[PDB]
DNA sequence: CGCATGCTGCTCTACCTCTCCATGACGGCGACTGCCC
RNA sequence: UUCAAAGCGGAGAGGUA
DNA sequence: GGGCAGTCGCCGTGTACCTCTCCTAGAGCAGCATGCG
């Protein structure tokens, strides 16, 4: 495993903007001169001088502020004529800083910035096909920041050009507007006749009418000017501050074209125009050296990370404060100026902090696990500003292309209509300093493979001439390659060569998935959509009260651990002096004392806990990179998402039916699969114009009863259980009306309970930031125990989900030949239906270790060593484990996986031998205690008078269209008007309805609807007279309009149905 | 339908039996089609661009 | 018997725009126009007296309580203040009063300009260019072109020939009297003013009649507008607008976020917008400024109130605190979430629940199993109602302590109360009219709804992360209904296709399959004489034969073996002319020439297990 | 020993214009527009 | 005699079936 | 005039539920900490 740090591109691409990003960008704007030029502005932007964070990583996190540092840039103001020059150091922002992990503390929550996949710059011919016409084709002038350049050939033989979005016009006014003669573009160009028709056909220009003719075609209406088109030239295309071709730009561009330009010089060119059309005419001319672009290439996108985006938000920023610096250096006639004074940094903090806040590309942390943080900061999005749309994406773009070879992951996406527009980085990837991804391989010399040789990164483009091995064929000795036909791809192909002919081999035979795809066992024997269900599954677990390792592991376990940052390692070779609940003390020889402190029952943003507990006693020897502390989801160095348990495979009495599962009680007060999940509860005192708001304890109309707990401030004390609709913090408001106070003390909400963890509380005169308005605010923790319970989702690594629906006594289960009943019992119905086979491989594998405490470890793809080497190597493990017990009914050769089982409830066994082992299975985020809701009657819309919507604030169930059609074809009719008007917006039918239930009387008929007049009210609005009307009873009297927004019955109609008394 | 083969190896080409015959159409204006079909020959031998 | 029977639609004249608002109250003036942009008060949460919230217009914020405090109590109906004129009455009346907008300058209509059929531009017999043209002030219109050769009726002048034609009238040399009329504002009003339907519709007639080419199809569809127009009794010119009318302000309500600042909504701002340039082009008109500048004024308050009617429609759209546009009135009614599929053709509604779904057997179809903490809130009022009857409580106060105490006799209260009690069951994409249906509910255990096994298919439910939601009747008529209509026990057949569509469908047809199929191996007992089925059961319970063994059982009725040969074999001719045929599967004895005596099938026991099950089931 | 100046919180109102914010979707249907008889 | 203090709109991102 | 190809703009593109975050610029006015002789 040649496997390097996981999480380097956030990492590069911070360090990238530290070091030459944030530079780049202040010294292209340095030099701020008014229109007078009297005072020059000098930004040296070098030193930054870059100020200490106030704050602590973990006091941001536990205060809820943010962790973020100061910049200082020195500016000079230099006076003409008169010579004075004044230095300072002026205030530009605050950047937040990254953590050692990749991610961002904003506002308290760990947030993370997503890569982007985009289009790189550059020029792509294509080739479009009329429905009767030839063959026609144009080419796209593509920057990283500016105007676009379009040419295109008609059906005539003629050249056409395009700038942004005006009128198409010939290509001969541009050429001679950008000061050509007609030599040189004669002699550039290599067929000289195709374009000779079109100067024929269009005639010749000269400059003077070449820019006029410019000039009226960009910008119409407006009288032509030399000048004019001269100006609109250099403003478009050879402005440093308004066209960027970028680095890459350059590069892809001398690439294609095969020109020679610098590298520094970033803006369009002759040579560039001139090479562009004379490619066109060779494509279309079938000259031979050309061929048409595809645009879903990995070698014609580009990844951008945090630094670009964010060097992009500095570019805006700074450009609105040069506008406000040069309005306002002006509007003073005498000087009496300093640089200090000169500068205002509130542009620039506001779109830094909408950058990091309120944007689109910066997400809120995936914090399930440490395998869903790791997945996180390694993914890859198709979407954002400056990427596409979800309308616009389409079939094309969502497909997995032969360049994706060791790239990007073909397994891990999400199902819906996100499916294909997000991705994952595979094992061995990286991205370069252009921004495309690499991968690296093994040389092959004269059929051996030289494993000594540092093996070589290639970009998709490279790799297209070679011929490249996979990396499951098989080696001597790291040698000779055997076999004789040897599988290999070229040019975007699978074929068969010789191995004396191929030139590269790829490293692992894992490196074409990702981290969470490498840790599923025998996956060469499942199908690829299980696979996709049980890759993304692994992301959902919830960490659990002791942890535990697999027994059937893949091998990468200990690295997918390494990266959260909750293991430690001793660095010492040393001894162990103190260790205790929440600190760590490892002596060296003679090399002083290294000491760690543990978190202890923190809070993750997905409320899930956060532990770290010791491993070593007290004066143990010690050696380096051991481990020394483990968090809250791995066992010793490794991860640890489920638990081992006994499993069978038959069909219980119809509680195993369409993908149930029926589990034993042992699981319950064993205290396997039990979680800790911690709460936070906040309240906030502010000030009223009536008066400011006091949290205390004399709260109105409350008894001594409810105030048990209370620490005569107005506050729960820590250790207290509370339990629903409990007072946590007792505030009143100064209402306006004797006693004018009124009690909205904070309550837990309905459902929740648990113990009181802690209270930190924050106030003003203490050194404490507040929000404007506000006195002090009090976070309370809760923390509470789950148990698996009916209703509860499990899983497999192999796609096998399931909802627990029996949970039996322990003699009622099926028991072994020795006594022991089983824990979990599947059906087998859902296995060959789905082909997940490998499943039962680990089963028994599982069996196998249990029996011999060896706990193995299985790589994908093992059958290059042999025909079938799984079902052999279970074999022979099952042979051995079956040997050193001595009980024979442990294997059996007639029916190898299956043993005899007997009847808890009868004591009969069962007809035939069923399948039994040890499975790995994982508890999801998906609680029933989180689904389930009911309402009778609650709050109310305010526009349209219909109930709320939300679990959290006792909202109503939505009776769609779908609904209302599926009740018409019964013929339902008194059902449906009862849901339409009684239970929904009848503002009056509604108290009616629910008074005459509960006194036991006949409801009455309702009325109309609250919506229809507001619909109606909407209409006249919009200067439409639209009524209602009643048709006249006799011959010439005439219909009669009805008001609706009028009641007749002079009764109590309330805002929401009440009961009488 | 249609089908483009591509060279296994680098070098000359022979033909044998193959006449070319310009075919113009309103598409293919420098579409040089077969007119007898034979046999094409590529001598070995590194190309030098 | 009903109040109503009929909807109509026509044009709003500016009399009856007028007439939705301007209420009268007992003094000697009207109220009804909004004069002033502000919306509510810094300092104190209150209303201006002139404004978009205004409580002399759209009534009181407090019900039976005046701006000023002095009045209170439902003693003082229908009496007005004096100290500021508010009429003390319930606030609800808030969501129903209108007000409306006076314009110093009239404005076109969008709706009836930009359309993919333009009317105005089809009445004038002018291009949308031209129509669009001299709207906006980008050109004059001749309305008078009286002793002049070169000028011509609704012809298009210019800013040149204007001037051009200027310095020849105000001359006054000679043959220029009668001074052509051009203007360069809308004018349009007087263009649609002048029209003369019924003399327009006769001369189109008159055409019509004679000769048709192919494009006579323009003057078909003018003559249809006409004809609409004359029909109708309206008029043209009242697509051009003279007073707007402003929504009731509980439709635009303002909200309080959590930190204390408001978040208004999009229709506030584009009210502001308007009421404020009317105000400055009025003031504009006081002092009698350059023209120059009140044609300036006069566009975009035009440009304004488009942006009110319709956002983004015929020019630029009107963005607001971001980037993002604002809501116009088209946007509430027109859109997949306007008010038309949102509100009105499906809803919320109370006395409902949702929660995941488990498997139950030993359940009958036509039952379900609901849990206890779910039915206790769905069944809250027939709970108090039983409460209140029985079991002597008192007040509903009462009933409400007890049900939250968690009393013993709640539970035993509700028992009784949710029998013979039907409930309606849903899933989440309802494809046909069997996704929703009708169970009798059983108080269970837990968190989770309990469904019958045979239901799954119709549904397309599955025990993997599936979720259903709860509806329950209340009146008579909804529970026959439900009960008579739409109980899971009669859903046999589909609607689709007479396919049945309630049979065992994965783990008990494979029970099936395995019961009655055979076994060459494991058949102790084989070729044994057994009387009767029942007789083969007992034998087959306590263990003396297998469950695939071929036995001979006495059964006297009906028999379909496959495999079978249909022609007697083995046919022994025995004494007393008695035959006994022997074939496969049967044994028959028949007498001579007569009836049947006896018969005899080779079967197995799963096999007569499965038959006597069937038989069972339909006689009892 | 005392005097002069930048920073922070609250309040109060008003809106128009661009270098245009994009130039990777696809089909259907109706209304202008330049060109050839 | 009176009720009464807990409900709010929009935008973006992700997920389950 | 008749008849177009060609082009520009508007209409439309599954249902039910859950979690998180954030929400108008500019200018005017008044009161407290800080370096100096
Ligand atoms: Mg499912
Ligand atoms: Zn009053």
């Amino acid at each position: 495993f040649h496997l390097p740090d996981l999480v380097a591109i956030q990492r590069n691409s911070f360090r990238w903007f530290l070091e030459e990003g944030l530079i780049e960008e202040l010294e292209s704007f340095s030099p701020i001169t008014d229109y007078t030029g009297k005072l020059e502005l000098h930004f040296l932007g070098k030193q930054y001088k870059l100020k200490r964070p106030k704050y602590d990583v973990d006091e941001a996190k536990r205060r809820d502020g943010t962790y973020s540092v100061q910049m200082y840039v020195p500016t000079r103001l230099i006076n003409k004529e008169t010579g004075e020059i004044k230095e300072q150091e002026v205030f530009i922002g605050d950047l937040p800083l990254m953590t050692d992990r990749g991610t961002f503390i904003i506002n308290g929550a760990e947030r993370v910035i997503v890569n982007q996949i985009v289009r790189s710059p550059g020029v792509y011919y294509k080739s479009e096909r009329d429905k009767n016409g030839r063959l026609t084709h144009n080419a796209s002038l593509i920057p990283n920041r500016g105007a676009w350049l379009k040419f295109e050939t008609d059906k005539n033989g003629l050249v056409w050009v395009r700038i942004d979005k005006t009128r198409k016009l010939s290509a001969q006014v541009l050429l001679k507007a950008l000061g050509l003669s007609d030599n040189e573009i004669y002699d550039k160009l290599r067929h000289p006749e195709y374009y000779q028709k079109t100067i024929d056909k269009e005639g010749q220009f000269s400059e003077d009418e070449a820019l006029m003719e410019l000039y009226r075609k960009l910008r119409p209406g407006e009288p032509p000017t030399v000048s004019g088109g001269q100006q609109l030239l250099e403003s478009r295309f050879f402005d440093p501050k308004r066209y960027d071709l970028g680095r890459v730009g350059r590069y892809k561009l001398n690439k294609k074209l095969g020109l020679n330009v610098a590298d520094t010089v970033r803006t369009l060119t002759s040579e560039d125009i001139l090479a562009a059309i004379d490619y066109l005419i060779n494509l279309e001319l079938d000259l031979g050296g050309c061929e048409v672009d595809d645009i879903d290439h990995l070698g014609n996108r580009r990844v951008r990370s945090v630094g670009e985006l964010l060097q992009n938000q500095v570019r805006v920023g700074l450009n609105r404060l040069e506008r406000i610096i040069r309005e306002r250096m002006t509007v003073s006639d005498s000087d009496s100026l300093s640089p200090a004074s000169l500068v205002n940094p509130k542009p620039l903090v506001a779109a830094i902090k909408e950058f990091f806040g309120s944007s689109q590309l910066s997400q809120f942390m995936d914090q399930t696990n440490p395998l869903a943080e790791l997945t996180h900061k390694r993914r890859l999005s198709a979407l954002g500003p400056g990427g596409l749309t979800r309308e616009r994406a389409g079939f094309a773009v969502r497909d997995i292309h032969p360049s994706h070879y060791g790239r990007i992951c073909p397994i891990e996406t999400p199902e819906g209509p996100n499916a294909g527009l997000i991705g994952s980085l595979a094992t061995h990837a990286r991205v370069n300093d252009y921004g495309f991804i690499e991968t690296p391989f093994w040389r092959v010399e004269e059929g051996r493979v030289r494993k000594d040789l540092a093996p070589v990164y290639m970009t998709a483009d490279q790799e297209d001439d070679l011929r490249v091995a996979p990396g499951d064929v098989a080696t001597d000795d790291a040698g000779y390659i055997l076999g004789t036909t040897i599988p290999v791809r070229y040019r975007q192909d699978f074929t068969t060569t010789t191995p004396e002919r191929v030139d590269y081999v790829a490293l692992s035979p894992v490196q074409i998935i990702s981290v969470a795809t490498s840790l599923i066992p025998f996956l060469e024997h499942d199908d690829a959509n299980r696979a996709l269900m049980g890759s993304n599954m692994q992301r959902q677990a919830v960490p659990l009260l002791r942890p535990e390792r697999p027994l059937v592991g893949t091998g990468l376990e200990p690295q997918a651990a390494r990266d959260s940052g909750m293991v430690i390692t001793s660095p010492v070779d040393g001894t162990i002096s103190y260790v205790d609940a929440t600190h760590i003390e490892v002596t060296a020889d003679t090399g002083e004392k290294y000491g760690y402190a543990l978190q202890k029952y923190q809070r993750s943003n997905q409320d899930t806990c956060l532990n770290q507990r010791p491993i070593v006693f007290e004066g143990d020897r010690v050696q380096r990179g051991q481990v020394i502390a483990d968090g809250s989801a791995t066992e010793k160095g490794e991860l640890a998402l489920g638990q081992n348990i006994l499993v069978a495979y038959m069909p219980w009495e119809g509680y195993n039916y369409e993908d149930a599962i029926l589990i034993s009680e042992r699981l319950v007060y064993d205290d396997v699969y039990t979680s800790i999940h911690i709460e936070k509860f906040e309240i906030e005192a502010r000030q009223t114009k009536l008066g400011p708001e006091e949290i205390t304890r004399e709260i109105p109309n409350v008894g001594e009863d409810a105030l048990r707990q209370l620490d005569e401030n107005g506050i729960i004390r820590v250790g207290a259980w509370v339990e629903s609709g409990d007072i946590l913090v007792g505030k009143v408001t100064p209402k306006g009306e004797a006693r004018d106070v009124r009690d909205n003390s904070l309550r837990v909400p309905n459902g929740e309970k648990g113990r009181v963890v802690d209270v930190r509380l924050f106030t003003r005169e203490q050194g404490d930031e507040l929000p404007p308005g506000a006195n002090m605010v009090v976070r309370v923790y809760v923390a509470q125990k789950r148990k698996i319970q009916v209703g509860d989702k499990m899983a497999g690594r192999h796609g096998n989900k399931g909802i627990i629906s029996r949970i039996l006594p322990c003699e009622d289960m099926p028991y072994l030949p020795d006594g022991t009943p089983l824990d979990i019992v599947l059906n087998p119905l859902g296995v060959p239906s789905r082909m997940n086979v490998g499943q039962v491989f680990e089963c028994m594998l599982g069996w196998a270790g249990q029996l011999l405490d060896a706990r193995f470890k299985v790589t994908p793809f093992d059958e290059m060593y042999g025909a079938e080497a799984s079902r052999l190597t279970v074999n022979a493990k099952l042979s051995e484990a079956r040997e050193q017990t001595g009980q024979p009914w442990v294997f059996s050769d007639d029916e190898p996986g299956k043993i005899q089982v007997y009847d808890g409830r009868t004591g009969e066994p069962f007809d035939r031998p069923v399948t039994v082992g040890r499975a790995y299975m994982l508890k999801l985020v998906h609680l029933v205690d989180d689904k389930i809701h009911a309402r009778s009657t609650g709050p109310y819309s305010l526009v349209t008078q219909q109930p709320l919507g939300g679990k959290a604030q006792q909202g109503g169930q939505r009776f769609g269209e779908m609904e209302v059609w599926a009740l018409e074809a019964y013929g339902a009719a008194y059902i449906l008007q009862e849901l339409l008007t009684v239970k929904s917006d009848d503002m009056q039918g509604r108290n009616e309805a629910l008074n005459a239930i509960v006194k036991g009387k006949a409801i009455p008929r309702p009325g109309t609807p609250e919506s229809f007049k507001v619909l109606m009210r909407e209409l006249q609005s919009l200067c439409l007279d639209i009524a209602v009307y009643k048709a006249s009873t006799e011959d010439y009297e005439e219909d009669k309009e009805v008001d609706l927004m009028a009641d007749v019955n002079q009764r109590r109609t309330p805002s929401r149905p009440t009961y009488e008394s | 339908a249609t089908k483009d083969v591509a060279t296994d190896l680098a070098g000359e080409i022979r033909f044998q039996d193959i006449v070319p015959e310009e075919k113009t159409d309103r598409q293919g204006n420098t579409t040089r089609i077969a007119q007898r079909g034979g046999l094409l020959w590529v001598l070995a031998g590194d190309v030098y661009n | 018997e009903q109040r109503f029977d009929y909807v109509k639609i026509a044009l709003a004249s500016p009399e009856r725009i007028r007439q939705w608002g301007e209420r009268t109250l007992p003094n000697g003036q009207v109220v009804g126009e909004v004069t002033k942009p502000e919306t509510i008060n810094y300092r104190t949460l209150k209303p201006e007296m002139d404004g978009l919230f205004c409580e002399k217009i759209f009534g009181p914020a407090k019900d039976w309580e005046c701006h000023c405090g002095k009045y209170k109590r439902v003693r003082h109906r229908g009496i007005v203040c004096e100290r500021c004129g508010v009429e003390v009455t319930e606030s609800r009346v808030r969501r129903h009063r209108m007000g409306f907008i006076k314009l110093a300058a009239p404005v076109a209509h969008v709706w009836y300009l930009k359309g993919i059929p333009s009317y105005i531009a089809i009445l004038l017999d002018m291009p949308l260019r031209d129509v669009e043209q001299i709207v906006y002030f980008n050109s004059y219109v001749v309305l008078n072109p009286g002793n002049h050769s070169e000028l011509q009726y609704k012809q298009l002048l210019n800013e040149d020939q204007w001037m051009e034609i200027e310095d020849q009238i105000y001359a006054e040399e000679s043959d220029l009297e009668g001074i052509e009329v051009g203007i360069g504002a809308e004018a349009l009003q007087q263009l649609l003013q002048d029209l003369n339907l019924n003399e327009e519709s006769e001369k189109l007639r008159q055409e019509i009649a004679e000769s048709k080419g192919q494009k006579r199809a323009k003057l078909i569809k003018r003559l249809r507008v006409i004809d609409n127009f004359i029909g109708t009794e309206s008029r043209p010119e009242w697509m051009v607008l003279n007073v707007i009318p402003v929504i009731p302000p509980d439709l635009r309500p303002m909200v309080q976020l959590d930190g204390g600042r408001f978040a208004t909504s999009d229709l506030n701002d584009l009210y502001r917008r308007v009421i404020n340039r009317n105000n400055r082009l009025a003031r504009l008109q006081e002092i009698l400024a350059p023209e120059i500048i009140v044609r300036n004024e006069k566009r975009m308050l035009q440009e304004a109130v488009d942006a009110l009617i319709d956002n983004g429609r015929r020019g630029r759209t009107v963005v607001g605190a971001n980037n993002r546009p604002l809501k116009s009135l088209s946007d509430i009614i027109e859109g997949k979430q306007g008010r038309f599929r949102q509100n009105l053709l499906g809803k919320r509604v109370d006395y409902s629940g949702r929660s995941v779904i488990v498997v139950g057997p030993n359940l009958k179809i036509h039952q379900c199993g609901l849990p206890r903490e779910m039915a206790i809130e769905l069944f809250q009022p027939f709970v108090i109602h039983r409460l209140i009857k029985n079991h002597s409580i008192n007040n509903i106060k009462q009933a409400k302590k007890l049900i939250q105490k968690n009393d013993p006799l709640i539970w035993d209260v509700l028992e009784e109360v949710i029998e013979g009690h039907p409930v309606m069951l849903n899933r989440a994409p309802t494809l046909h009219r069997l996704g929703i249906q009708a169970f009798e509910p059983i108080l269970v255990e837990g968190r989770a709804i309990q469904l019958h096994p045979l239901v799954c298919p119709a549904f397309n439910a599955d025990f993997d992360g599936d979720q259903m939601a709860v509806h329950v009747p209340l009146s008579i008529e909804a529970q026959a209904e439900a009960r008579m209509l739409m109980l899971a026990s009669g859903n046999i057949l589909s609607p689709a296709t007479g396919q049945p569509i309630v049979t065992p469908s994965q783990d008990m047809v494979l029970g099936c399959y395995y019961l009655t199929a055979e076994n060459p191996g494991a058949q102790k007992g084989a070729g044994r004489y057994f009387a009767n089925l029942e007789d083969a059961i007992r034998a087959f319970e306590q263990g003396s034969v297998d469950l695939h063994a071929w036995v001979w059982v006495r059964f006297d009725g009906e028999v379909e073996s496959e495999g079978e040969s249909d022609e007697p074999e083995s046919v022994v001719a025995a004494d007393d002319g008695t035959v006994t045929k022997t074939y496969r599967f049967r044994r028959i004895r028949e007498t001579e020439d007569g009836q049947r005596l006896s018969q005899y099938v080779k079967t197995t026991p799963g096999r007569i297990l499965f038959n006597n099950t069937v038989q069972t089931a339909l006689i009892h």
